[PDB]
């Protein structure tokens, strides 16, 4: 009655008879954009049903030796489906998002992973190793799109910060003996009432092993980690041609 | 009417409609019937009746 | 009197059928209503258990999010007597001038209903059947040409003399029923009601007729329903001298004011005989088409 | 509460810690002949206690290459105890019965049987295989008493009919993931108020497997099948010598 | 004017963000209470789903 | 009478007497139709009405 739930929004039902529950991010609840916290003056377009669905977007495997991965909001959607075509076409966006974090093994196998979502997610690079270079990271790292992007230094998050500490953000554990999914419900986080679903990311996922996985030879070796997501209250404004960057 | 009751439905828990010119029942048109159903009795004959949320085996 | 207290407590005797369920109207499809999003633990319309038994009870709206739907579709059209009040050929009855069979102007036939494929599968869906019938009789030569010739049908109920030539005396007919018409005239038709001794006619029947040893030799009576077993059709042309012309009586059957108890799978293997299910086993098909692969079309 | 559970008639009591539920036949209990629907005015005998009790009568081994069995009722019973020789001694009989299949295996097994109630559960024979000799089916074919019998063609049951459609018929699957038994309650079938307890056989019982078993080599490789059951509100009539065809 | 029911049912332009949570006053630090043995079942304080 | 509304005008604005001898509605007569007609959706669909005094375009 805590470990099982179903999930159903737009034409897309999730189930699950192993949860630990559900995190509301901050203790909010997404909502729209009230009248007074509104500067933009044309009047939105809330798609509704096409677009506040869950999107299953990618698959990893979890390896004795997996270091973790993150993943962009907006970004891993801007391509895909009606969502996509909305973000494109128009210059304002703002939502909340429903993720739903998948990994099932067996009771014979170990290991556990922190899902955590860290707004402004900002990436640092290593500074040319010396700390001398400032070099900064590459589009493709700091907007991985659907894939993800595998972190280098997960101790200080690619950012000099503590993974350590990572647990001040909305988060749950994927500890395999109890759990086999994490949800997160995320409302829309910024300093402005909408903003650009291509420019910037409001937030990032974070999948990061913390006890590795394990488990005897002869055991089912292949455990996938699947991210599904759905975004919720989705408004867009500012409508012109579409684009993609 | 004043006829026998000659049809193989009489006693039927629903009612017909029919016509006839005959001091017989069972020579009456089929009629129409009335539209019950009862779908429960093949499709869900638990002793123990479970609801749509909750988890059937618990 | 009863004084011991079991007997008092006692429910030996108890003639009332309690049941489980009920019917309700249902005239029309049922409508949808209006569901939002749910993201909530502990309740979980989605996730079944088979094993119970049961089908499952989840719906549209609990899986996907619906509109307000108003359904006006009639469900008057699946009744049973929508389904079977519709007449089919049950039976053919062949008058031949030369011939093997019935080459003496009259034919005996046992009403039964099983050797035409359309019509056995429909009823075979129910165990029991209660009905009324309309029967009407289609004749006319193998050309389906009209000539001016008189006919007799009788109806011959179990233990009533049948009829051994076209001047047999039962044709006297005095208390069995008979139809004179001519095959120039529209189909004969007439209302038959329920006749079996049982409650119900029943279209299998797991047992045997009588009791003893049950031998090879009288294998052939295992499920032989003597309950269904109404009697002879008989028929005639109406002379003491030979008829000029050679003739067919379709025999067309046409449910009325029925019941139906106890559904079963329907058949899916080709009928081989009469009252009884042997299929051929070195041809036993899949029920429905084949394809090459569980992963394309 | 839905796993567990007790069935106590006579002096016989049945538990299973791993239930599904209870099935009753068409949604009707078992009852006795009312006095409207009797034909035969001769008092019945209704025994009770010593009659409607649970009787074990066989145990089958599930293989993997099992093809299933049947029983007909109440052939099954017509030899044994006291329900037998009442079926013996006198012409009429009616009653309804309690259905318990065990199949008890372990975590690490798996298979699904099918089990069900057929009423007027007519064998075929293969016609000769080409079909186009009227055989018939023998004596221990149709009424194979207590030992069952063994299907030959479990696809069309040996009738010609598919047993994909079976469970439009009363029935309880026994998936070893889930469950170790089955339970279905029938009444009284018949389209006369009492009949033969030896001429005719009201119904028959079909256990099939549908997923095979299947288990890694050193896992207990014998895993049976028995049959329990209880005649119900059973009465008799139409009292003379003992027969027994 | 809206007409058919899922317009009518719908919460689209739900401005009001509902909090789960709410601040309380708390200028000193919490007290601590008189507490004794509980040698119970089915209550389990110490036992946690991190 | 107690038939079956299997006309394809059941719901029409427009209502007919006709004559019927079967339980399915349709087997009925043509009958009378009502004589109603609205000749502006096809002749005058404009948004704003001009009368037949002004002038059209002003
Ligand atoms: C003057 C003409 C009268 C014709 C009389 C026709 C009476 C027919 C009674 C309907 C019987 C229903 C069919 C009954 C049983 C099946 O055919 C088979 N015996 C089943 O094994
Ligand atoms: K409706
Ligand atoms: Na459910
Ligand atoms: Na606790």
């Amino acid at each position: 009655s805590d470990r099982v739930a179903q999930l159903t929004i737009g034409n897309s039902t999730i189930t699950t008879q192993e949860a630990a529950n559900i995190i509301v991010g901050y203790g909010e609840w997404p909502s729209y954009c009230s009248d007074s916290d509104a500067t933009a003056v044309d009047k939105p377009t809330r798609p509704d049903v096409s677009v506040n669905r869950f999107y299953t977007l990618d698959t990893k495997l979890w390896e004795k030796s997996s270091k973790g991965w993150y993943w962009k909001f907006p970004d891993v959607l801007t391509e895909t489906g009606v969502f996509g075509q909305n973000a494109q076409f128009h210059y304002l966006y703002r939502s909340g998002f429903c993720i739903h974090v998948q990994c099932n093994a067996s009771k014979f196998h170990q290991g556990a992973l922190l899902v955590a979502v860290l707004p402004e997610y900002v990436i640092g690079t290593v500074a040319g190793g010396t700390g001398t270079e400032d070099t900064h990271p590459p589009y493709k790292q700091t907007q991985p799109g659907a894939d993800g992007f595998e972190l280098q230094h997960p101790y200080v998050l690619d950012a000099g910060i503590p993974i350590s500490q990572l647990t001040v953000c909305p988060h749950q554990w994927i500890n395999l003996r109890t759990n086999n999914c994490a949800t997160i419900i995320v409302p829309y986080i910024n300093a402005l009432p909408f903003d650009s679903a291509l420019n910037h990311c409001n937030f990032g996922l974070l999948v990061v092993p913390i006890s590795p996985l394990d488990y005897d030879q002869g055991a089912t070796p292949v455990i996938p980690i699947t991210i599904t997501l759905a975004p919720m209250c989705s408004e867009f404004a500012g409508l012109r041609q579409a684009v993609t960057q | 009417s004043h006829e026998n009751s000659n049809s193989a439905t009489e006693g039927s828990t629903i009612n017909y409609t029919t016509i006839n010119y005959y001091k017989d029942s069972y020579a009456a048109t089929a009629g129409k019937q009335s539209l019950k159903q009862d779908p429960d009795k093949f499709a869900n004959p638990v002793k123990d009746i479970f609801t749509e949320m909750a988890a059937p085996l618990k | 009197g009863d004084r011991v207290a079991d007997v008092i407590e006692s429910s030996i005797g108890d003639s009332v059928s309690r049941a489980l369920t009920h019917a309700l109207p249902a005239p029309t499809g049922q409508n949808t209503q209006v569901s939002s999003h749910r993201l909530d633990t502990g309740k979980v319309p989605a996730l079944q258990a088979a094993e119970i038994g049961a089908s499952s009870n989840a719906s549209d709206e609990s899986m996907i999010e619906t509109r307000c739907v108003l359904n006006s579709h009639s469900t008057a059209e699946t009744t049973l007597d929508s389904f079977f009040s519709r007449a089919g050929l049950v039976g053919e009855i062949d008058l031949p001038l030369k011939g093997t069979t019935n080459p003496n102007g009259y034919a005996n036939w046992d009403i039964d209903i099983t050797g035409y494929a359309q019509m056995r599968r429909k009823v075979e869906l129910f165990t029991y059947m209660r009905f009324d019938a309309e029967f009407t009789f289609v004749a006319c030569t193998p050309t389906g040409e009209v000539v001016p010739q008189l006919l007799q049908y009788m109806f011959v109920p179990p233990g009533a003399p049948k009829p051994d030539s076209r001047e047999s005396l039962a044709w006297q007919t005095a208390t069995n029923p008979s139809v004179f018409v001519k095959l120039s005239d529209p189909p004969a038709q007439v209302s038959v009601p329920f006749m079996s001794p049982a409650s119900a006619y029943q279209w299998f029947y797991d047992g045997y007729p009588t009791f003893g040893e049950h031998k090879q030799e009288k294998d052939l009576e295992y499920g032989a329903m003597p309950n269904n077993m109404m009697g002879t059709f008989s028929v005639r042309t109406v002379g003491t001298s030979k008829s000029k012309y050679p003739l067919v009586v379709r025999i067309y059957m046409r449910m009325k004011h029925v019941r139906a108890w106890i559904p079963r799978p329907m058949r899916n293997q080709n009928y081989l005989f009469k009252a009884n299910p042997n299929y051929a086993g070195n041809s036993i098909k899949p029920t429905g088409a084949s394809r090459t692969a569980i992963t394309t079309l």
